[PDB]
């Protein structure tokens, strides 16, 4: 009857998301509304900035691509997709679009700012997260996946680098630049190397289950300090993840080892999350046993670390990055490629 | 130590996608 009452959810859910996935939102807010104040993160194509809206005092943080460059890197698609996919879903552990918009020169997407950082920093500060704290966060990458994949959206880029942290201690996932909508099997070759399933690197065209294997690696990380399969180059990494060889460390639990064991799984029909039981194999597993679903899906449970910061605008969580001037050109570039963004 | 290794290996920072 639990188990009725999340399909009864998603149902609700997927009604949503397809109304906004068939009649996308545009163009709903200016450059010249928002102040730049520093930014959070770069990418390929641009970077993600802190802005003030000048009228409402908010802050946000500002994705900015740059329109030629997408098209030189022939990323049109998966950016396409991001905005598409983004202004759709609604769950807790995603980082909200609140607008986006376009110029002659890049495209925008204006997201709920996120003051805690990156997991990745306190991760990397700290070294490693104790089994109840990574458990904490694994959770709601469980709920936020299963979100995700009722709407047939796999993510495919799950790394500390895009799991930000809110001022409760709760994750809100980021970056959905590779986050497709796909009913069956599909063939990119993307994500990041040490977090890429088996049947990515070895062209096999592949589904949701590459989002799995990934929360193996994640947890992996989170609770060893170092993920599974790390090297210099990444050809060394992808030989490591297709051998199906993994060292756990001493201090692992035993049901922590158990759940790697068939998280990272090269086996795609035993996998967890790839059977009969779906999400439930993992929900279920012995790991997560003290784990009440409902209280994290609500938030009522404690966080085991709250960031620290001196109210809005405060980026102390963030590292610093070189800023570049934002530059508008007088005419427009690749109006066409970008015309449903 | 494995700990020693990774924090040694050049990718203890941000780490970017690949794409196609
Ligand atoms: C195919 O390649 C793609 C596809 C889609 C894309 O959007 C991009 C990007 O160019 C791109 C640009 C900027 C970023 C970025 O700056 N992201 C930051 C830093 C990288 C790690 N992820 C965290 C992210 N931070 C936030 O999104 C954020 C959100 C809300 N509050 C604070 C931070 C990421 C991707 C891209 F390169």
């Amino acid at each position: 009857s639990e188990q009725e009452s999340v399909k009864e959810f998603l149902a609700k859910a997927k009604e949503d998301f397809l109304k906004k996935w068939e009649n996308p939102a545009q163009n709903t807010a200016h450059l010249d509304q928002f102040e730049r104040i520093k930014t959070l993160g770069t990418g390929s194509f641009g970077r993600v900035m802190l802005v003030k809206h000048m009228e409402t005092g908010n802050h946000y943080a500002m994705k900015i691509l740059d329109k030629q460059k997408v098209v030189k890197l022939k990323q049109i698609e998966h950016t396409l997709n991001e905005k598409r996919i983004l202004q759709a879903v609604n769950f807790p552990f995603l980082v909200k679009l609140e607008f986006s918009f376009k110029d002659n020169s890049n495209l925008y997407m204006v997201m709920e700012y996120v003051p805690g950082g990156e997991m990745f920093s306190h991760l990397r500060r700290i070294g490693r997260f104790s089994e109840p704290h990574a458990r904490f966060y694994a959770a709601q990458i469980v709920l936020t996946f299963e979100y995700l994949h009722s709407l047939d959206l796999i993510y495919r880029d799950l790394k500390p680098e895009n799991l930000l942290i809110d001022q409760q201690g709760y994750i809100q996932v980021t970056d959905f630049g590779f986050a497709k909508r796909v009913k069956g099997r599909t063939w990119t070759l993307c994500g990041t190397p040490e977090y890429l399933a088996p049947e990515i690197i070895l062209s096999k065209g592949y589904n949701k289950a590459v989002d799995w294997w990934a929360l193996g690696v994640l947890i992996y990380e989170m609770a060893a300090g170092y993920p599974p399969f790390f090297a210099d180059q990444p050809i060394q990494i992808y030989e490591k993840i297709v051998s199906g060889k993994v060292r756990f460390p001493s201090h692992f639990s035993s049901d922590l080892k158990d759940l790697l064991r068939n998280l990272l799984q090269v086996d795609l029909t035993k996998r967890f999350g790839n059977l009969k039981n779906g999400v439930n194999d993992i929900k279920n597993h012995k790991w997560f046993a003290t784990t009440d679903w409902i209280a994290i899906y609500q938030r009522k449970v404690e966080a085991p670390f709250i960031p620290k910061f001196k109210g809005p605008g405060d980026t102390s969580n963030f590292d610093d990055y070189e800023e570049e001037e934002i530059r508008v050109s007088i005419n427009e570039k690749c109006g066409k490629e970008f015309s449903e963004f | 130590t494995t700990y020693a290794d990774f924090i040694a290996s050049g990718r203890t920072g941000r780490r970017n996608a690949i794409h196609d």
